[PDB]
């Protein structure tokens, strides 16, 4: 039971290259489900992909590490 | 693609050579790129290609297991 427990805690918990995967899937399901163009769908896919790449630039990211450390990085 | 058949009956009816049969499990590599051309395919959900992944890897370890099986008798 603690090896299903153990493989079923780290399949459940996911990467984020699948919660990205699932973000856009159902994405694709809004924009075939209300049938959009073949450009601003690209905009669309294109706007997340974007924001999922510039994701791992936040400063709540290292909201923890010390100022004069913080201050070196800016 | 080699006859490993042909060349069996054909030097002498050795034993290791008819092992070599077993490169062509290599051919399950056009079964995993479909399951790799359905992951990308957003109309089924990706973590039930999954299920799916894993239960065509629970069967075919059963029947390669029978056949081993029975090998390691004859």
């Amino acid at each position: 039971a603690y090896l299903i427990g153990n493989i079923t805690a780290l399949i459940v918990k996911g990467s984020n290259t699948e919660r990205f995967r699932d973000k856009m899937n159902d994405l694709i399901s809004f924009m075939n489900r209300k049938k959009l163009g073949r450009d601003l769908r690209s905009q669309i896919t294109g706007h997340v992909r974007l924001q999922y790449d510039s994701h791992y630039t936040d400063t709540v990211m290292l909201q923890d590490i010390p100022a004069s450390i913080r201050a070196k990085i800016a | 693609c080699f006859p490993w058949d042909l060349i069996y009956k054909a030097s002498g009816k050795h034993e290791l050579v008819r092992y070599l049969l077993w490169i062509r499990l290599f051919r399950v590599r056009k079964v995993v790129e479909f399951f790799q051309r359905l992951e990308k395919d957003t109309r089924i959900n990706y973590l039930f290609t999954r299920i799916l992944k894993l239960l065509f890897v629970e069967v075919y370890c059963t029947h390669t297991a029978a056949c081993i099986f029975y090998y390691l008798a004859t």
